[PDB]
């Protein structure tokens, strides 16, 4: 549903690659939030803990209070690599069906997002339910699917 | 705050038979996904047997025609029934709500142990 | 033996499925290169052949 | 037209996506532009394709 | 169901006149565009007049000058006056409503026959 | 402001369509950037072109 | 229509002070930009400072710790405390409200000027 699968290929295409230390943004206290940060037990870190890709944070909110619908809301993602270096930026968004999405969000309607940098845009909307087997994963059996 | 507590376990017999039960409370029982998970002594964690919101059930491999879940919505509760249990069953075994993401969480564990 | 000709790569920048295009025409110009270098080297051994036989 | 075919007289929206190409539409609503290379039969409605 | 019910055709010479009615019922009248229609012997269907929900008419150019469509909302009726009648125009004449998409529909038809 | 100005609060959309070629903006309220590159004098709002 | 209205300008040795008023109206103060500006003889108009509808303040360089831009929301006022005058600093000044787009408004203006 994206372009996603061609990142390696494009990453291998440069001679020095490497992944930031430093988060881009701080994901706790995001636009929308606050939120705490989802985990799963799809992706066992190191000593077996629930963890999630190092490239993003998967924002749940925090509060009930502010447990709602939301209108698309808009972050900057800045540089913070080294004069020279390329920035690669990876995200994307969680989708489950509809008792599950109003049980996680607060809201069961599809929902939208936008990206762009250097004049490249491109847009998504989700979908709720009725999705497709799970492959390539962790092998655990999940209600919801992410795009990346 | 959720709680999950698992009991049932026991020292048997290959060939032998349990029954797993998981008394859940602090969450809405009947929207979650429930998991048993194991742990057998020198490995990580694997899935078992997983029952969604409908009753729909999911095995791994090795426990199909052996172990069967199930759910009592009515009385927070979770059943593996375990048949024809093997030595290689050995294990802590681990009731689970939403494993997948966000706030999964994972009970206190009972331990079944076969051998002859 | 000791003729330098440079080779050819993928582009960096161009990736399959989205710039299709762009590695047709790629396709294209090393295709149209190997053609014009197998051609200039070709002379370079007839004309050492002459050389050869002249001598 | 809309209401009766749709229930609905407010733009619709459409997305589609195939190899990591995505396009996005949003329909108009009334005010088309003349007919053109078409069968030559008054409509009020227009496609996009 | 939609009904379509026309009548006014007969047999008349040319340089003559007739008038069509259609009687619709079944439908919202006032707010479908109405057509009329004609077939003439050995061809396919070809449109000659149109009326929108506003009152605005088009016409084939070959009748232009000659025909008029109308309408009466009040009374669920469509109109065409044919004046100036050719020997070409002969044809079964029909009615319809929303001929373009998505549920189109013709009425029965009337016969006019143009003929010295 | 967005209210006073236009009637309406919420993140505003746009689409642009030409020879093939389509583009997607939605439009941020507040939060803004600092000033850049402009006439020098502080606005509340910013355009996007 | 917006009303602006200023006054307390006047001719004042360098060194001296002034204060500049501004009295609104016709518009919702308390949620509109408010800007001093002025006007050198032969030069256009420039911003001298500005407040924003949380008591937020910005002021030109040149007026630094000498000019002080300063609202009363209650009475519909706009003050700017001018300290340390400047010969340099002689110009029309005038109120305005939300100058940049769409509807900029400026007042009627107040002289000041500064000489020895
Ligand atoms: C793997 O996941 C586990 C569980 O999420 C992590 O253990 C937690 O680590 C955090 C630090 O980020 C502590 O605040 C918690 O108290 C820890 N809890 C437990 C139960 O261990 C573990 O750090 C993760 N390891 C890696 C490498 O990501
Ligand atoms: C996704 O997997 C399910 C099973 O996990 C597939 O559903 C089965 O399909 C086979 C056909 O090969 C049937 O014989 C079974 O009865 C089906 N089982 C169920 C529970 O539906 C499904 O076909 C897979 N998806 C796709 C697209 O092939
Ligand atoms: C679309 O067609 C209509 C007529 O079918 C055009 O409207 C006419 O324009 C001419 C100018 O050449 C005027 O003299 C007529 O009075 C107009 N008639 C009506 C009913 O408006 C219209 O101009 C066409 N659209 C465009 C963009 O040219
Ligand atoms: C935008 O400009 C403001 C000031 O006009 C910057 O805010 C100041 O940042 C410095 C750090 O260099 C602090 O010492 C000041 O206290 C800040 N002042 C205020 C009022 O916040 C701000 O950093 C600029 N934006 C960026 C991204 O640098």
């Amino acid at each position: 549903r994206t372009k996603i699968r061609q990142l390696p290929n494009l990453l291998r295409g440069y001679e020095h690659i490497r992944l930031s230390t430093h988060n881009v943004i701080n994901a706790e206290n995001a636009p929308g939030g606050p939120y705490k940060i989802g985990t799963s037990g799809s992706c066992p870190n190191i000593t077996n803990g629930n963890g999630f890709f190092a490239t993003m944070a998967w924002a749940v909110p925090k509060n009930d209070k502010n447990k709602t619908a939301t209108n698309p809301l808009t972050i900057e993602v800045p540089y913070i690599c080294t004069e020279g270096e390329d920035q690669i930026t990876v995200w994307g968004f969680h989708s489950d069906n509809e008792t599950q999405m109003a049980k996680l969000y607060g809201d069961s309607k599809p929902q939208k997002f936008t990206s762009s940098a250097n004049g490249v845009t491109t847009h998504y909307v989700s979908q709720i339910g009725g999705f497709p087997n799970q492959t390539e994963d962790g092998g655990l059996p999940q209600s919801g699917r992410i795009v990346v | 705050e959720v709680q999950l507590v698992e009991s049932g376990g026991g020292l048997v017999q290959p060939g032998g038979s349990l029954r797993l039960s998981c008394a859940a409370s602090g969450f809405t029982f009947s929207t979650s996904w429930m998991y048993w998970l194991r742990q057998a002594p020198g490995k990580g964690l694997e899935w078992v047997s997983v029952i969604n919101t409908d009753g729909g059930t999911y095995y791994a491999d090795s426990v199909k025609g052996r172990f069967t879940i199930s759910r009592d919505n009515s009385k927070n509760t979770l059943y593996l029934q375990m048949n024809s249990l093997r030595a290689e069953d050995t294990a802590v075994y681990y009731c689970a709500k939403d494993w997948g993401g966000p706030e999964p969480t994972r009970g206190q564990g009972t331990l079944v142990t076969v051998s002859s | 033996s000791e003729l330098e000709v440079k080779n050819l790569q993928r582009l960096s920048g161009a990736m399959d499925e989205l710039h299709n295009e762009i590695l047709e025409l790629d396709e294209k110009v090393d295709d149209l290169r190997a053609d014009t270098i197998s051609s200039q080297i070709e002379l370079a051994v007839l004309l050492s052949n002459e050389g050869i036989i002249n001598s």
